């Protein structure tokens, strides 16, 4: 068996049961054990840093300036899916503003 | 890499 | 008595259960004093030599730029250490700008 390693704009399922977009590379992730995560929540409150993440079915929303750390090996983390590419940027996006990144 | 903790989220932090 | 308020760039003591820890605030003022929150990374004196260290100089420590974590600021009451240098702002930046993009 080889494990799931998250890649760049994975859904994954991390348990502590919540569900995060992944922001960081893959050869990161593979080499460190560890990614860069948002947390993804039902129920949008309105805030200025959420993303919604649009379900063939229903949606989701992912809460930008929540971005952390996570070991992914260790928590255990599953794939639910994959964002899409303009999820993954504006998400990046507002993170880009809260910090100035350049 | 090792994994820094903050221990029992607090406040806002949803986790 | 009016409480200090994290800004980019300043250097904190943080309290978790259970330690307490040195971090550099990425997030401006006005997003820290509003949500009672900061953008951060976690220092450490030990410098093993990792791609994403970045040397804090003081008198005679690493930060981690990769380790990037959401905290509620004020009710881990957070005092100020010291303010980092804008050069070693500017370089975790750069590096966070890596393992994420923009």
């Amino acid at each position: 068996v080889s494990r799931y390693v998250p890649d760049m704009g994975d859904l994954i399922w991390v348990d502590f049961h919540r569900p995060a977009v992944v922001l960081s590379p893959f050869m990161y992730n593979n080499k460190t054990g560890m990614c860069l995560c948002v947390p993804c929540t039902t129920q949008s409150k309105g805030y200025p840093f959420e993303v919604v993440l649009s379900g063939q079915e229903r949606d989701g929303v992912a809460l930008a300036d929540q971005v952390k750390s996570i070991a992914w090996r260790a928590r255990g983390a599953t794939k639910k899916g994959t964002v899409a590419p303009e999820e993954l940027q504006l998400i990046k996006a507002k993170i880009n503003v809260l910090i100035g990144l350049s | 890499h090792e994994n820094i903790d903050w221990g029992e989220p607090k406040d806002k932090e949803v986790w």
